């Protein structure tokens, strides 16, 4: 059931960096497990990971710099809600 | 569009 | 002397913002410029995009200024924090703005204050993670104000402007008319939920600690209406985010916008109202607003729902299609709260449930159905809106119904609260029946001669058609 969804405007996507977002009640302590969990099974498929950030008190989950090959795998991590791409903002 | 609308 | 913009918030009778924090994400501020010197605090949170010092300060000073700068700005004393998540290039990123509306909230949470203000003078596309970060923020009781975004469009495809529980603000120039400039300007749409003065707007220019500088965006309207809600929460530091928007709305210049500027789709969808400070004046009055639907879309069985706050009654609700093929509307029960929800005809290209959605301690509501009989239900308590539904393809505290559809009224006990009922028709695109001054349109509704729909606009009920009457029910205590 989880979703992927990166921004309709082509030009303000930023791939190679992606947004986790965990199912609403998940834990922190979880969250991290998850992280890890994604770092591991990308590592063992040949891919390089970095988790830049946990979040936690808003909504659970992670940003991760990863290859987007990896999207159907991290989909399918336990916990996961959805995947979004990141994307620019700007000064209005 | 930003700084005054490009302007 | 006076900038017109904080002459044109100004009401028309009058005499802040030190019990509130509002908290700035933008680009880096200058914060020794003497407008906001003392007032602002840099949290130095970061996290910017690499590039792709005057002018790295220019949009963030400027804006601080709008907010609370002692010469030119709207909520003078007002305290100020500031987070950096847009770069030189005034760029930034969703997961950059997460990171720090994530920061924002843990600061409350380890050192609790007063009510906090978050203005957001920045856009993206849709994104639904930072619109759910943002409701997030919300629920847990922090006021939002937006950006509409400046690109001449529907505020809905933008983020945070699209995200729900957020005030989204679009800019209005000297004239009151929609700033456009070109193909730019404001953005504008159902997700817009009012303009503020957003053209030649003079602030503290980060060139030099006392030089002032004109500048023009949402932004620059999104930071009046961050300064006129600090002084709201001010005055009154107990308002849900419900109230403090049915303030601004009740307390906004109405009708003042010339909307043939916006698309004409739009201009059904786009509130008509220009942000400005309460007046001395302020006992007990009914506050209601109007709530469109998103558009319910063409699948045969669709369904468009337009909810309320959940300290709001619902206690009306209409419907509209920009064809007529329309089953018309309901209000339901769900999740034990009542909802407007809109049906799509077979063949439609969707249609718009349109909420009443009022400010009503002390209600017992309730709904009253009768199926297709013409067909009437009653109050059997005061009638305070008529709906109607049929599922055909085609044609005194009391509702009155096609013949083949269903009907319901709603009734509320609600003691100290009078209503009345007023009508007009004529022989007709568009049909108009008003409150009178002091009274609350709480409903609004066609006679039952091919309708498009109805809905209220500020205390007037519109009726659309292809002997048409309009019906409005207007409240007070
Ligand atoms: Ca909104």
């Amino acid at each position: 059931t989880a979703t992927f969804h990166r921004c309709a405007k082509d030009p303000w996507r930023l791939p190679g960096t992606y947004v986790v977002v965990l199912k609403e009640e998940t834990h922190l302590s979880q969250s991290e497990r998850t992280a890890r969990r994604l770092q591991a099974q990308a590592a063992r498929r040949g891919y390089l990971t970095k988790i830049l950030h946990v979040f936690h008190g808003l909504l659970p989950g992670f940003l991760v710099k990863m290859s987007g090959d990896l999207l159907e795998l991290a989909l399918k991590l336990p916990h996961v809600d959805y995947i979004e791409e990141d994307s620019s903002v700007f000064a209005q | 569009x930003l700084f005054s609308f490009a302007g | 002397s006076i900038p017109w913009n904080l002459e044109r918030i100004t009401p028309p009778r009058y005499r802040g913002g030190s019990l509130v924090e509002v908290y700035l994400l933008d680009t880096s501020i200058q914060s020794d410029h003497r407008e906001i010197e003392g007032r602002v605090m840099v949290t130095d949170f970061e996290n910017v995009p690499e590039e792709d010092a005057s002018k790295c300060d220019s949009h963030g000073t400027h804006l601080a200024g709008v907010v609370s700068g002692r010469d030119a700005g709207v909520a003078k004393g007002a305290s100020m924090r500031s987070l950096r998540v847009l770069n030189c290039q005034g760029k930034g990123t969703v997961s950059g703005t997460l990171i720090g509306l994530e920061f924002i909230r843990k600061s409350q949470l380890v050192q609790p204050v007063g009510p906090l203000v978050v203005l957001l003078p920045l856009a993206g596309g849709y994104s639904r993670v930072l619109n759910a970060a943002c409701q997030r923020l919300a629920r847990a009781g922090v006021v939002l104000v937006t950006a509409a975004g400046n690109f001449r469009d529907d505020a809905c495809l933008y983020s945070p402007a699209s995200a729900p529980e957020v005030i989204t603000v679009g800019a209005t120039n000297a004239q009151d008319q929609p700033v456009t400039l070109g193909t730019l300007g404001t953005n504008f749409g159902r997700c817009v939920d009012l303009f503020a003065p957003g053209e030649d707007i003079i602030g503290a220019s980060s060139d030099c600690s006392t030089c002032f500088v004109s500048q023009s965006g949402t932004s620059q309207a999104a930071a009046h209406v961050a300064g006129i809600a600090a002084m709201m929460l001010s005055a009154e530091p107990e308002l849900t985010l419900a109230e403090l928007r049915q303030r601004l709305i009740h307390f906004s210049a109405k009708d003042v916008i010339n909307e043939a500027w916006f698309p004409e789709d739009q201009r059904v969808l786009t509130p008509n109202l220009v942000a400005a400070l309460p007046p001395s004046t302020h006992g007990w009055q009914l506050f209601c607003r109007t709530v469109w639907s998103a558009h319910s879309g063409p699948t045969r069985m669709a369904t468009a729902i337009a909810r309320c706050a959940p300290d709001e009654e619902l206690l009306s609700c209409s419907s509209f299609s920009r064809s007529g093929k329309r089953r018309g509307e309901r209000m339901e029960a769900q999740g034990g709260k009542l909802v407007c929800r809109a049906h799509n005809a077979f063949g439609g290209e969707g249609v718009y449930a349109i909420a009443r959605c009022c400010l009503l301690p002390q209600a017992n509501c309730s709904v009253h159905t009768a199926p297709p009989a013409g067909t009437r239900v009653h109050c059997h308590h005061v009638l305070t809106g008529c709906s109607s539904h049929w599922e055909v393809e085609d044609l005194p505290n009391q509702c009155v119904g096609h013949r083949e559809a269903s009907i319901h009224a709603s009734c509320c006990h609600a003691p100290g609260l009078e209503c009345k009922v007023k009508e007009h028709g004529i022989p007709q695109e568009q049909v108009t029946v008003a409150c009178e001054e002091g009274w609350t349109l709480t409903g609004c509704s066609a006679l039952p001669s091919h309708v498009l729909g109805a809905y209220a606009v500020d205390n007037t009920c519109v009726v659309r058609s292809r002997a048409v009457t309009a019906v409005a029910i207007c409240c007070r205590s």
